[PDB]
C-alpha cells in the first residue's frame, strides 16, 4: 500500500539468485501490508535475504530459508520463528518479543534478551556463552552449543534443555521447573536444588561425569523410603 | 541415505526417527523418553501431538 515500501520490495524482488521465490515473497510482503495482517509468512522460500519488513507484525514466521543476517525487527513483534536458517547473529530484539525460536543456525552470540520473553530456542547454534536470562522466562533450550557455563535461571523457569555442551558446573534449580534436560555435559555434582524439585518433575542427567560421591549421595536420597523428589535419570 | 547421527548421542541410529521439529534422535531413545510419558522433542522441547507413536 505505501508507495515506499513498493518501491523497496520491488527492487528487493529483482536482484535474487535464480533459486529464491522472491516473486512469492514480493506478493506475501504487499498483502501483508495491504490488509495490516499481524503474520508475515516468508517460511521455506529459499530466501538469502529479506528486505525491509512490514513494521506491524506481530508474528514473523520465515523458518527454512537461507538468511545470513535479518534486518532491523519491527517493534510490536512477539514470536520470531527463524529456525533452520544460516544466521550468524541477530539485530537488536524488540521489547514486545515474548518468542524467539531461533535454532538450527551458526549464531555464536546473542544480543541482550528483553524483559517480556518467555520461550527461548537456540538449540544447534554455536554459542560459547548466553546473556542473562530475563525474570519472565519459562522456557530456555540451548542444547547443541559450545557453553561452558550458565547464568543464573529466573524464578518462573519450567523447562530447561541443554544436552551437549561443555557446563562444569549448573547453577541452583528454581522450583518452577519441572523438566530438566541435562545429558552430555561436564558435571561432577548436582545442585541440592534439584532433589527439591516436584515429585513429577524430570530430570535426564546421564552422561555426565558425576563423581562417587555425587552418586552415593543422589542413591541414599532417592531411593530413601520417604522421598518425594523428581525421578532422575542416570542412563 | 546416509549416516544420520542422535542428536542426543551422535550414534547413527539404528532406527532414526525424524520428529516433527526436523529433529533425528533413535528409535529405541524415542521409546525410553516416551516410557516416561514425556512427550516432547528431548533436543528442542516441542510437544508431540497426543498419543503419539514413532
Ligand atoms: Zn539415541
Ligand atoms: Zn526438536
Amino acid at each position: 500500500m505505501n508507495e515506499f515500501y513498493l518501491k523497496t520490495w520491488s527492487e528487493w524482488e529483482k536482484n535474487g539468485t535464480p533459486g529464491e521465490q522472491r516473486n512469492i515473497a514480493f506478493n506475501r510482503l504487499k498483502i501483508c501490508l495491504q490488509n495490516q495482517e499481524a503474520e508475515l509468512n516468508l517460511s521455506e522460500l529459499d530466501l538469502k535475504t529479506l528486505p525491509d519488513l512490514p513494521p506491524q507484525i506481530t508474528t514473523l514466521e520465515i523458518r527454512k530459508n537461507l538468511l545470513t543476517h535479518l534486518p532491523d525487527l519491527p517493534p510490536m513483534l512477539k514470536v520470531i520463528h527463524a529456525q533452520f536458517n544460516q544466521l550468524e547473529s541477530l539485530p537488536a530484539l524488540p521489547e514486545t518479543l515474548e518468542e524467539l525460536n531461533a535454532g538450527d543456525n551458526k549464531i555464536k552470540e546473542l544480543p541482550f534478551l528483553p524483559e517480556n520473553l518467555t520461550h527461548l530456542r537456540v538449540h544447534n547454534n554455536r554459542l560459547h556463552i548466553l546473556p542473562l536470562l530475563p525474570p519472565e522466562l519459562k522456557l530456555l533450550v540451548v542444547s547443541g552449543n559450545r557453553l561452558d557455563s550458565i547464568p543464573p535461571f529466573p524464578d518462573k523457569l519450567e523447562g530447561l534443555a541443554l544436552a551437549n555442551n561443555f557446563i562444569e558446573q549448573l547453577p541452583e534449580l528454581p522450583f518452577s521447573m519441572n523438566r530438566a534436560v541435562l545429558m552430555n555435559n561436564n558435571l561432577t555434582t548436582l545442585p541440592e536444588s534439584v532433589l527439591r524439585l516436584a515429585q513429577n518433575a524430570f530430570v535426564n542427567v546421564a552422561g555426565n561425569p558425576l563423581s562417587g560421591h555425587t552418586m552415593r549421595t543422589l542413591q541414599q536420597i532417592t531411593t530413601g523410603p520417604d522421598y518425594s523428589g523428581p525421578r532422575i535419570f542416570f542412563s | 541415505f546416509g549416516i544420520q547421527p542422535c542428536s542426543i548421542c551422535l550414534g547413527d541410529a539404528k532406527d532414526p526417527v525424524c520428529l516433527p521439529c526436523d529433529h533425528v534422535h533413535c528409535l529405541r531413545c524415542l521409546r525410553a523418553w516416551f516410557a516416561s510419558e514425556q512427550m516432547i522433542c528431548p533436543y528442542c522441547l516441542t510437544a508431540l501431538p497426543d498419543e503419539f507413536s514413532p
